[PDB]
């Protein structure tokens, strides 16, 4: 009640009433769409250590079996910021003009750490990117300000 | 020589953009030993333990300690213009970026706060009225790397600050020091010019004194067989006012004797050339230098070299200098006499082998040439007098007595001969007009290890061991001034004992020197005497002094040796006694005091007949010079240009790694370094930094506005101690290992990024789909 914020737990209410049932609560399998719905990006890894699990119906996580996790997940500082990833493309940005190419970054994303799926790449290239150029280079900053919610950037 | 000098000063646009992309790894790009290239570059391919596994163009892979490889800096600083700014400057890095150049056809480099020149063996258009042009006025940074630029600023800096400046030109035999030297000269002479002009008397200079006192070595067909310091002295307004010359050390034995590669000086084949009209003639010369043993028992021409186009350049310059038509014509008579006197053969005749002429042909020319009677010479040679105290004694002389006296007269006469010519040129660079300032500059041969060192090689290595001294004390200094402009307060005064106690055992009372003169006073003490009083008195008693290191095939053996700063010398002592004490026939002298030659008459003024006569040697008159020189330096801002030969083949663009690396030990290149790096060993720009480190922490110093502060909360948001670094005005200096923990941090934070990144992704196309499923959960 006065230990976590009162409106921050009310947030997970709503999540829960979302994604799991009162009896149960969230599969573990869906542990990190939950954060995610809290405006958390935790990595896989860290899910994994933190009672995520494959496929369904493996684990179930209530609500106060949550919140810690929840908290924990909100504690640790260093987990990634617009200005950490433009920081990473600038690596790819050989003209010092603010632009990598997007095959590059499209191989960089299904190659490297905890890679992702062709379809989302394709949904974030869909929805974040911008259309490449003649020679196939693209704005890296502004994809990451839609990707990254930072309208402040745009 | 009109042409453009830019793509010789300059890296050009085309050749920045290929360096660009040379392949750097900050991770594996490492530089390794190796014997004849010094350092190669390598890829770390594996490491185990202390053990790494470097890969080498061409497939090679070495195994071979950590504790041996040598950090590599980033593509963008190649062929860097001043090495101060390179991040890692050790001794791989600065043979990279010198060779780099060199091969590029620059010269010149710039190392903080001294310059370093690179023999080219070939004649680039980078000394004409179009280069000089560019580098009038202008800072040393707002154009490339050149001798002019040093100069312009020390004439910048003696206008502006009042004080007295030096430029020191150093480097081993070949390395091109005379040449940069004329360079300077005629560069100071150009800029003070006002509007026989005394601009064009002072560059006159050269073809006189190389004319009589360079020779061809194997290592150099115009080596220096003197030291130079000249003065430039400019009036208040900073017009040329005139100029004076000291010189050093003239190899004596060169006039009577050489090695069978090398020649003796240029003079003796440039009046034997006949390119002067009268010459010959007036001199009693005949047309075959063989007829001459003093002067032929070696090499007698140079490639490339036209003796005869160098007489007529030297007798034209004897005109410019204000040399009368009779100064002149003795010059060229009493140079001759000195020929003609090898020639004077003789032999024994019964008691006492007592000697006497054998054809008086040669003879009769250097008394003719001398003004001297041909009866009364032989007869002062064969039969001199001394003093018991007011009577003459009649002493007699066998054929070697006679024969070494001529070639003591030969040794004698030509270097007054010499002193002479620099005189004569001091009083026509004499102006009489107000010298307000000046700038020295000094030609000298630096420190250098030969399989045979003698006496000479002494002389100019303890000359240098006190260079050395001067520029490290200016080193700390201006280092000290450097970081005061960057707003950090540096302080490193470490003096060494080491520093004054080879300067000791030389020079102290019962040193080197010391012994050599109280030797000097003794009845034969051949050598022997003289190489065992300085065992019995320093070996195991003077640090410096070690035992010789023994020989190899094919050498003589050493009596003794130096640590000194620069390597381990062994010096051989056979005849310095000899050279130490040049003793003439008093009564010789006499008759020449009172001859009819009016120059022969003057180079002698100073020697007595029956100064003059006192406790006088080589080794302690050079001592005052060194002395007097050493001070004027002191009084002055210096400036030091290090040069450096390429390779031992005359070849323009090849590099001798190892005989390069060899002089950057000895000429103080690296010794620099080492002082101005003290404490920080890399530095770095803060745009570098920047694009290097701002992914530690990017929010942070997004914020700050200025780079320093930038930099700063930086290095304090990972975890380093405040002392491991300081921010300066302009740059960043780092402590040793920190750039290691830096790149540590960095590879391990951009190991994390692509995740972070990725889960972000999925943070995104989580939060779009819980959108859907939220809207969905409604009645
Ligand atoms: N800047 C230069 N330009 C052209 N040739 C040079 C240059 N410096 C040196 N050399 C060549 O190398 C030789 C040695 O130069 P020098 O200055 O006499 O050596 P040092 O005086 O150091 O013994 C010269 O005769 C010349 O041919
Ligand atoms: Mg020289």
């Amino acid at each position: 009640m006065a230990d976590v914020p009162k409106r921050e737990v009310e947030n997970v209410e709503f999540v829960f009433e979302v994604m799991g049932s009162p009896g149960e609560g969230i599969d573990a399998v869906d542990l990190g769409d939950a954060l995610r719905a809290l405006n958390l990006n935790p990595t896989l890894a860290l899910i994994e250590k933190l009672g995520g699990t494959k496929k369904r119906n493996e684990k179930k996580i209530k609500l106060d079996e949550f919140l810690p996790i929840y908290s924990q997940v909100k504690k640790e500082k260093e987990q990634g910021c617009y200005e950490d990833f433009i920081e990473c493309l600038k690596l790819y940005d050989k003209e010092e003009n603010g632009t990598m190419l997007l095959a590059e970054l499209q191989h960089a994303l299904l190659a490297l750490g905890e890679s992702l799926d062709d379809e989302q790449v394709e949904t974030l290239f869909a929805d974040c990117m911008d259309p490449e150029d003649d020679e196939g280079f693209i704005p890296y900053s502004p994809f990451l300000a839609r990707m990254c919610d930072r309208p402040d950037q745009l | 020589e009109d042409e453009d000098p830019t793509p010789y000063l300059f890296v050009s646009l085309e050749q920045r953009r290929i360096d660009q992309s040379k392949p750097y790894d900050s991770k594996k790009s490492c530089w390794i030993p190796d014997e004849k290239e010094g350092y190669l570059l390598g890829e770390i391919k594996a490491t185990k333990g202390d053990i790494v596994s470097v890969g080498l163009q061409g497939g090679e892979t070495r195994d071979l300690k950590k504790d041996l490889l040598q950090q590599v800096n980033p593509p963008k600083y190649e062929k860097a213009e001043d090495m101060s700014n390179l991040t890692y400057l050790n001794d791989a890095s600065v043979l990279h970026n010198l060779r780099q150049r060199y091969y590029n056809k620059l010269i010149y480099t710039y190392s903080g706060l001294f310059c370093v020149a690179i023999n080219p063996y070939k004649r680039y258009p980078v000394y004409t009225n179009r280069c000089a042009k560019m580098y009038r006025g202008k800072r040393r940074n707002e154009v490339p790397p050149h001798i002019f630029a040093i100069s312009d600023g020390a004439y910048v800096d003696m206008l502006t600050n009042h004080v007295n400046q030096s430029m020191l030109i150093t480097g081993e035999s070949g390395a091109g020091k005379t040449e940069n030297t004329k360079k300077v000269i005629a560069y100071f002479a150009t800029v003070g010019a006002s509007k026989g002009s005394l601009e064009d008397q002072v560059v006159q200079t050269n073809p006189v004194l190389e004319a009589f006192g360079n020779a061809k070595t194997v290592r150099n067909d115009n080596s220096s067989r003197f030291g130079k310091f000249i003065r430039i002295h400019f009036g208040p307004t900073g017009k040329l006012a005139g100029a004076d010359i000291e010189t050093y050390l003239l190899e004596k034995a060169r006039v009577i004797s050489q090695q069978s590669l090398e020649r003796s000086y240029h003079i003796f084949y440039q009046i034997m050339s006949g390119s002067v009209p009268g010459v010959k003639e007036m001199c009693f010369l005949s047309d075959n230098i063989y007829d001459y043993y003093n002067v032929s028992q070696g090499k007698v021409t140079v490639p490339n070299m036209d003796d005869g186009e160098e007489f007529q350049l030297a007798d034209q310059a004897f005109d410019i200098l204000g040399f009368t038509k009779q100064e002149k014509e003795d010059v060229y008579r009493i140079t001759a006499a000195v020929m003609h006197m090898g020639g004077m053969k003789f032999k024994q005749r019964g008691r006492e082998e007592q000697a006497e002429q054998d054809g008086e042909e040669e003879g009769g020319r250097v008394s003719k040439l001398f003004g001297c009677d041909t009866a009364e010479l032989y007869k002062n040679l064969l039969k001199p007098r001394i003093k018991v105290g007011n009577e003459f004694v009649t002493q007699g002389r066998n054929v070697q007595q006679v024969t070494n006296s001529i070639g003591a007269l030969c040794k004698g006469v030509f270097d007054r001969l010499f002193k002479w010519l620099v005189k004569k040129c001091n009083e026509t660079l004499d102006t009489q007009q107000k010298r307000q300032h000046f700038i020295g500059v000094l030609d000298i041969a630096g420190f250098e290890i030969f399989e045979y060192n003698g006496f000479e090689q002494l002389c100019i290595n303890f000359t240098n061991e006190k260079l050395q001294q001067f520029f490290n004390h200016i080193m700390f200094v201006m280092e000290q001034e450097e970081y005061k402009k960057e707003g950090i307060n540096w302080d490193f005064i470490d003096f060494g004992m080491d520093l004054l106690a080879c300067i000791d055992l030389i020079e102290k009372p019962m040193g080197i020197l010391s012994i050599l003169e109280e030797e000097s006073m003794f009845p034969k003490a051949t050598d022997q005497t003289f190489s065992e009083k300085l065992t019995n008195t320093h070996l195991g008693k003077s640090a410096p002094f070690q035992k010789p290191k023994p020989p190899k095939p094919g050498q003589q053996a050493a009596h003794f040796a130096i640590a000194h700063y620069a390597g381990c010398v062994s010096y051989n002592i056979t005849g310095w006694l000899e050279k130490n004490k040049d003793p003439l026939n008093d009564t010789v002298v006499d008759q020449f005091k009172k001859s009819q030659n009016k120059l022969l008459i003057e180079i002698f003024a100073d020697h007595a007949g029956q100064k003059g006569g006192g406790f006088a040697t080589v080794s302690s008159a050079y001592k005052e010079q060194l002395n007097s020189l050493m001070t004027t330096l002191r009084s002055t801002q210096p400036h030091f240009v290090r040069c450096i030969i390429p390779n031992e083949m005359k070849q323009p663009g090849v590099v001798d790694a190892h005989l390069v690396m060899h002089q950057l030990t000895c000429n103080g290149v690296l010794e620099g370094i080492r002082i101005c790096r003290k404490g920080f060993p890399n530095r770095m720009m803060y745009p570098d930094f920047k694009m290097r480190y701002m992914i530690l922490a990017p929010a942070i110093m997004a914020a700050e506005k200025v780079a320093k502060n930038a930099a700063g909360k930086c290095l304090e948001a990972v975890g380093l101690d405040p002392d491991m670094y300081r921010i300066g005005h302009t740059k960043v200096f780092f402590r040793a290992g920190v750039l290691g923990q830096m790149e540590e941090f960095r590879d391990e934070r951009l190991g994390k990024i692509m995740s972070w990144m990725q889960a972000w992704a999925r943070g995104y196309l989580s939060r779009k789909g819980f959108k859907k499923l939220q809207e969905q959960r409604v009645a």
